[PDB]
């Protein structure tokens, strides 16, 4: 028996300037996927004219998507994060403005940290379905470096 | 003012340096020289070392000098050689324990109370020996010999001593022949010779008197000491037919492990071939009666030792190699046909009156119908067996357990994969050859699966592993064993060329 | 446009019954010449080194590609006074023998 | 009556450097296809000016997809393989550094071996679906040697 | 095309038993010369500054890339009279030792 349930997970987001101390996400939407990501492609390959195979190394980013219930506190926090403009304030050399760090805790105890990245797209105003309710707002991040710690 | 070697160190070294780890395919020479102890094998890396250890007058120096100076098509050299002793007759017990240049005549001031302890059949001690003079090491050797003769023990009543100079050892010899054991021990006397002398200190070679033995037993014992060689040889006087037949049979007992090379004359081939039909692994070479021997029998050994197996394109032919030093034996078609029918090897001359061409012609090797005949196939099988065995032992020593299930056989395939890749890149396997109907039937008979012949035609090999149960002879219990079968297409080399052209 | 002296299956002058050496005209002379050229080996022609077939370096010795032997034989077939071009070359390398087959083109 | 069931299939992966001894996979995901591949395309053709046909050889790789249950040990092992960096591992070049060999067994006894290849792409973090489950991770390999083992 | 005087493991003139200095011919002279060049270090050669190996600037001192050390060593191996090109260079950096390995190519 393997328990793959996602209930009880939590997210903490820390921003360099806008949110120096960080906040927490707890209200995850229902109709859309709570946490989603794209595939990682750090390797590539090329063919030689004799029929052989050659494999090299490629640079690849990491994209993450989260969704929350409209009207909750987490939604407006993420809206502030999105509306923050990188033109203002300053930065240490080679650091990127607003280096946002994300820490995700799995219910069993394992967790992961992601750094060197920022939010890049989200909704601005609420959407209304024909059924008469509001869509779950979804936001997309990107990250350059990550880690793995799956023991607890 | 402190030294370079504490901070920076460069070893340099001339080119053509190839570090190697694994089985070595090098010549082993069984000699009747007195200097070599019966139970030890010696490895050299240069002709100069052999010269220093043995001396110019020795036959062994000539053999080594001829052996080392050789270049293959790809520039390579044997880079090693080994020696071993075969006792022809009964010998007295003896001891020897020095290798390092300890002898600089330090016997001065050591005269008082010499109490070297000789542990023979019964414990006995030596009396005071005068060494304060220290005039010459042979003189003090004779002094020690006389003092030993002063004892009444039957072995020490006629003992002798000897000191060699180019190498640095001190040797004792027993009186009787074929029986007896000697030993030497140090004592608490501060000024004792045994500590200064070679024997009774750390690595010391001891010998037990014992009768004469057949050559096959000697080579078997040598292998039991160590087996890191290939293509052994007997030096010195030629052996009679019966001894050669016995050695050939013993070599055939082992399954494709070494090559037995011998020298013989034209008149003698009629006898040997009838005696040594089959018995794979034996090479016959023709020797010239008129001229000097020139060591013709070493050629296959040099060719094999020069071979490098890790790099691609390794398999080489034996038909066309030129030895300028050697002489010439045959020059006619009739004698060549007779020798070929007798399955002999030689250096045949194609011409005079201009630059000469001669080469070690036949790469064939006597053996039964089932076993491989060509030399290159034999060498490739030797290397393949060594590699497979090493891989299996690595698997057993690394994993904690090998279950008798599909996982275990999967692990075995995974381990054997790199060896097969190395083999197919090397050249021992071949692809694309055509398969005859009788060959296809033979393949299907050997392995119960049909359509394996297509596999060996395309890739060149076919493997399968299954496991079963059995009971061993030593203990009534039962264990589990794994069985595999390997079929592959033999490598080949060009011997004869066919051509034709048409104007239109 | 060429001519030579007839030789037998061995590379010696062959005389007819009358005891007269015969001067072969074209075509047949070309066949004799190409056979001799392919049989002539490298390193033998004094006053012209680097001409002939490099048997011992390119065929008999263990080799990587075997294209070099094909190039050498193609060159050897060429350089004949009358040969124009080569139509086929096979290099069977099947079994034990090293099969070779070719068909050339002359002006006549 | 022909048995085409896939129960009991086992797979063993061995790596040149990261996993010199190799491990085994036994926990195969449920919703995704446990193993799948793209069709080999080793031949080509082109139409002649007359109207005939001409055929020729062509270079062609092989791609394999493997899916496992999230959170299993096998997921951790393949995550290690994915995260291993090709640029490191100072070793003899030209032999596809960190070559990986895969051996797969069928219930009947059929065995197939694939070599000359490496892992290519896969996920980085777990994914949550609207149902509350964790999506089965999928990884993609590539191989060059089509070693024809189909023994019975 | 080069020559020099043989020296021992320490960099002093080594004499044979006969008491005669030996002038090494090519190949071996190349090995001796390349060892000496790699052992020289920069900064002390009068009449030619900026030649040698920058040990104290590029290896022993804390560094960022280590490419500069490779460039300097490659240059030092070159400038020998006979050396043509470099086949391999490793630069291991394992533990405390700074491993270096090279294979050089000569005309002969």
């Amino acid at each position: 028996m393997i328990n793959v349930s996602g209930f009880g997970t939590g997210i903490v987001i820390v921003s360099a300037s806008s949110f120096p101390m960080g906040f927490s996400l707890s209200k995850f939407a229902d109709d859309e996927s709570p946490i989603s990501s794209k595939e990682l492609e750090p390797f590539g390959y090329e063919m030689l004219y004799d029929g052989g195979l050659f494999a090299f190394d490629k640079a690849a980013p990491l994209e993450v998507s989260v969704s929350v219930i409209a009207g909750s506190e987490d939604d407006i926090n993420l809206r502030i994060l999105l509306n923050s403009k990188k033109g203002s304030f300053r930065f240490l050399p080679g650091i990127i403005p607003d280096m946002t760090t994300l820490v995700a805790t799995l219910p069993d105890g394992g967790r992961t940290v992601l750094s060197n990245g920022t939010i890049l797209k989200g909704p601005a105003i609420d959407t209304i379905q024909n059924t008469g309710r509001r869509k779950g707002n979804t936001y997309t991040f990107v990250f350059g470096s990550y880690l793995g710690a799956q023991t607890a | 003012m402190i030294s370079q070697s504490r901070y920076i160190r460069i070893i340099s070294g001339v080119g053509a340096a190839a570090p190697v780890a694994g089985r070595k395919l090098i010549l082993r020479v069984m000699t009747t020289n007195n200097v070599i102890p019966p139970g030890i094998v010696i490895e050299f890396d240069n002709a100069n070392a052999v010269l220093s250890y043995f001396g110019a007058q020795s036959e062994e120096y000539q053999r080594a000098a001829a052996y080392f100076k050789f270049i293959s098509k790809s520039v390579n050299s044997p880079s090693s050689i080994s020696f071993a002793r075969w006792v022809n007759t009964a010998i007295a017990p003896m001891v020897v324990g020095d290798n390092l240049p300890k002898t600089i005549a330090d016997f001065a001031g050591f005269s008082a109370g010499v109490l070297t302890i000789m542990v023979g059949a019964a414990e006995q001690n030596i009396t005071a020996i005068d060494t304060s003079a220290a005039t010459s090491m042979d003189n003090v050797a004779s002094i020690i010999q006389t003092e030993i003769r002063k004892n009444a023990d039957p072995q020490l009543a006629q003992a002798t001593v000897t000191w060699n100079q180019n190498t640095n050892q001190f040797t004792l010899v027993g009186a009787t022949i074929g029986t007896g054991v000697l030993a030497v021990a140090k004592s608490a006397d501060p000024q004792d010779m045994s500590t200064a002398l070679g024997w009774s200190t750390s690595n010391v070679v001891n010998v037990a008197g014992q009768s004469a033995d057949l050559p096959d037993a000697a080579v078997a014992k040598s292998t039991n000491v160590s087996n890191n060689f290939g293509s052994f040889l007997f030096a010195g006087a030629p052996l009679d037919n019966d001894q050669i037949k016995a050695v050939s049979a013993w070599n055939a007992a082992q399954n494709n492990q070494f090559i037995y090379t011998v020298a013989t004359s034209l008149a003698n081939l009629g006898t040997l071939f009838t005696l040594v039909n089959g018995n794979a692994g034996t090479a016959l070479n023709v020797l010239s009666a008129t001229a000097a021997n020139d060591f013709v029998e070493q050629c296959p050994s040099e060719i094999l030792a020069a071979t490098n197996y890790d790099e691609p394109g390794a398999s080489q032919n034996y038909m066309y190699y030129q030895f300028p030093g050697r002489n010439i034996t045959v020059s006619d078609d009739t004698v060549a046909n007779t020798v070929d029918k007798s399955r002999g090897n030689y250096i045949g001359v194609t011409q005079a009156n201009g630059q000469q061409l001669a080469f070690y012609q036949r790469g064939i090797l006597c053996g039964g119908p089932t076993d491989a005949v060509d030399m290159n196939v034999y060498a490739n099988e030797i290397w393949l067996k060594s590699a497979i065995a090493q891989a299996l032992l690595d698997l057993f020593l690394n994993v904690n357990a090998v279950p008798a299930s599909s996982t275990g056989e999967a692990m075995t395939l995974a381990v054997l994969q790199p060896v097969l890749d190395k083999a197919t890149a090397n050249g021992t396997f071949t692809y694309g050859k055509e398969i005859s109907a009788v060959q296809q039937q033979y393949i299907t008979q050997v392995t119960g699966d049909r359509r394996a012949w297509r596999q060996v035609q395309t890739l060149g090999y076919w493997i399968n592993i299954t496991f079963s149960s059995y009971t061993n002879s030593n203990t009534g219990l039962t264990e589990w064993k794994a069985n595999y079968t390997l079929i592959y297409s033999k490598g080949d080399a060009i011997r004869f060329v066919e051509g034709s052209d048409v104007m239109i | 446009s060429t001519s030579t002296i007839r030789t037998g299956t061995n590379n010696d002058i062959l005389l007819d019954d009358n005891g007269n050496m015969v001067i072969l005209r074209d075509v047949e002379a070309c066949a004799q010449d190409v056979r001799a050229a392919m049989l002539m080996r490298t390193g033998e022609n004094i006053f012209d080194v680097n001409s002939g077939v490099g048997y011992f370096e390119y065929i008999f010795s263990p080799q990587k590609s075997y294209d070099d032997a094909r190039k050498s034989i193609a060159d050897a077939i060429l350089s004949s006074p009358d040969v124009t071009g080569i139509e086929q070359l096979d290099i069977d390398i099947t079994g034990e023998v090293f099969g070779v087959d070719a068909k050339v083109i002359t002006i006549h």
